[PDB]
């Protein structure tokens, strides 16, 4: 055990994680190589630098007292360790839908601004990564205050979780389930980014005089950094600055204990009283868990950045990359039509599970992608060209029956091809889930890969139905809708 | 409308 050996290992980790991508065909090998080095460092370290003697629930009364003294709502709910979601809020009285039941004044928040005014200030003013990335700044703000026994935010920090279910905590064999999916590339990136950032800041803290007064100067472990970035990614929020002219990132105590259910966003910032405010998403009877709607994120985003998979996520989606090929004889015209419509020539679009499967922007792209030369000219020239562009994203106004048949044929074939790039089938995934006993983290990975394929399969079916509908219109010579 | 809706755990870039 010596600081010189850790210094050698973090320098090696920094060089490893600063190399360019080796190509997608070797990203798994790179991932396992980085994991091996991270685990060697982690085994030579002492876990979290600061731990607390009490149990998590021992500190919730201090959280309530502290939040109360600073103007937050503390009546009408209690914290309960639920099996499905972990700790959350439970109503102790009936709460009506749309009732303002939770509010948190700005003084309680941890923000990039409070990070700047903290012991981290001097190093923040020097390091270009901290100034550019408020989320990393929040993460170091958390660590510095965690290790400061007299911190104003100790009541909040002592009630935070000590572990998360972000992919940073997954075993190698749990991530292995995601081989061949879209999501695993984001898992790879998160792991490499996090390891690179840990090694970079480890060296920066050692060399920068502005870091001399930080507790991190005496102890800063990989576990510290993984915990801090996972705390921030699973709980951070965008709020306006005090003057309302800019946005900043913040952790919001007490309210961020609410778990997620489907619905609408009911939390907003009140500038006049300078506090976060939450109205009830639905009626909550006494004894019922209080939920909020986190946002319209996909299950890939919930797994990677929030650490959970949400069954019956009505906003689930997968990505699909499309572009006009520069070998297309009509490339120049198609690119100009797309540019006039505000759509890039190449982009990553979404396929949605809830109807409709494609957005107005993807419909517009696909229509132009399949246009004939005569149709392109009608979107480029003359007194109706602008009108024709205006309707490109509108399912009710096709370019022509032929254009629709072609684009839905294309999407059906592409979604089918994408399904064929996965290592397992939908039926195999359901069999794994039914016949094996798995961890929470393993189930998150398998449900994620199942969900990608189920969205693609629904897209194939919806494109096939649409192809048949427009082929009927074409064969019946139906008059084209005119806007 | 909510003038400043708060998305819990809004995704940020860590690259
Ligand atoms: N519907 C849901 N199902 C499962 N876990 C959920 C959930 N909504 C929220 N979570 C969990 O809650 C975290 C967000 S912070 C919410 C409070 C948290 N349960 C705690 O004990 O501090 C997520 O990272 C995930 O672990």
């Amino acid at each position: 055990v010596s600081p010189k050996e850790i210094l050698n290992l973090t320098s090696e980790l920094l060089q490893k994680c600063s190399s360019p991508a080796p190509g997608p065909g070797k990203e798994w090998e790179e991932y396992v190589q980085i994991r091996t080095l991270v685990e060697k460092i982690r085994k030579k370290q002492k876990g979290l630098s600061v731990t607390f003697d009490g149990k998590r629930e021992d500190y919730f009364p201090d959280l309530m007292k502290w939040a109360s003294e600073n103007g937050a709502s503390v009546e009408g709910f209690e914290m309960v360790n639920f099996k499905e979601e972990g700790f959350g809020l439970r109503a102790t009285r009936d709460i009506k839908a749309e009732e303002l039941f939770l509010w948190v004044p700005r003084k309680l928040l941890m923000t990039v601004e409070s990070a700047k005014n903290s012991v981290l200030g001097p190093l923040y003013s020097q390091d270009r990564i901290l100034q550019a990335m408020g989320n990393i700044a929040l993460a170091f703000h958390l660590l510095c205050e965690r290790a400061s026994p007299n911190s104003f935010w100790q009541p909040y920090i002592q009630t935070l979780p000590s572990e998360y279910d972000t992919p940073l905590y997954f075993e190698e064999d749990e991530v292995r389930y995601l081989q061949s999916t879209q999501a695993i590339h984001d898992v790879f990136s998160q792991y490499k980014n996090t390891a690179r950032q840990y090694a970079y800041f480890y060296k920066v803290i050692q060399t920068h005089p502005h870091a001399n007064k930080l507790p991190l100067k005496d102890s800063f472990t990989y576990e510290d950094y993984r915990w801090a970035v996972s705390s921030v990614m699973t709980r951070q929020n965008q709020i306006p600055t005090e003057d309302g002219s800019r946005v900043t990132l913040a952790l919001i105590p007490l309210w961020d204990m609410c778990n997620h259910t489907n619905g609408l966003i009911t939390t907003g910032y009140n500038l006049e009283d300078d506090r976060c405010e939450c109205v009830a998403l639905q009626d909550f009877r006494a004894g019922e868990q209080i939920y909020i709607f986190y946002g319209t994120r996909s299950n890939a985003e919930f797994v990677i950045h929030s650490g959970f998979f949400f069954d019956n996520n009505s906003h689930d989606r997968v990505k699909i990359k499309l572009g006009v090929s520069k070998s297309d004889r009509l490339y120049a015209m198609k690119a100009e039509v797309l540019a006039r419509a505000g759509i890039p020539t190449s982009s990553v679009f979404a396929l949605h599970f809830t109807e409709p499967p494609i957005s107005a922007q993807l419909l517009a792209f696909l229509r132009v992608f399949c246009m004939t030369e005569e149709e392109l000219k009608e979107h480029l020239l003359g007194d109706s060209a602008i009108d024709r562009i205006f309707t490109l994203g509108n399912s009710e106004f096709p370019v022509s029956w032929d254009n629709e048949v072609k684009l839905w044929t294309f999407l059906e074939d592409r979604a089918s091809l994408l399904l064929k790039t996965y290592k397992t089938t939908i039926e195999e995934d359901k069999s794994v889930l039914k016949n094996h006993d798995l961890s929470v983290r393993a189930k998150m990975a398998i449900k994620l890969r199942l969900g990608e394929k189920e969205i693609l399969e629904k897209a194939v079916k919806s494109a096939a139905v649409n192809r048949e509908y427009y082929r009927q219109q074409m064969e019946e010579k139906a008059p084209l809708p005119k806007y | 409308t909510l003038k400043y809706p708060i998305e819990h755990g809004i995704v940020t870039n860590w690259d």
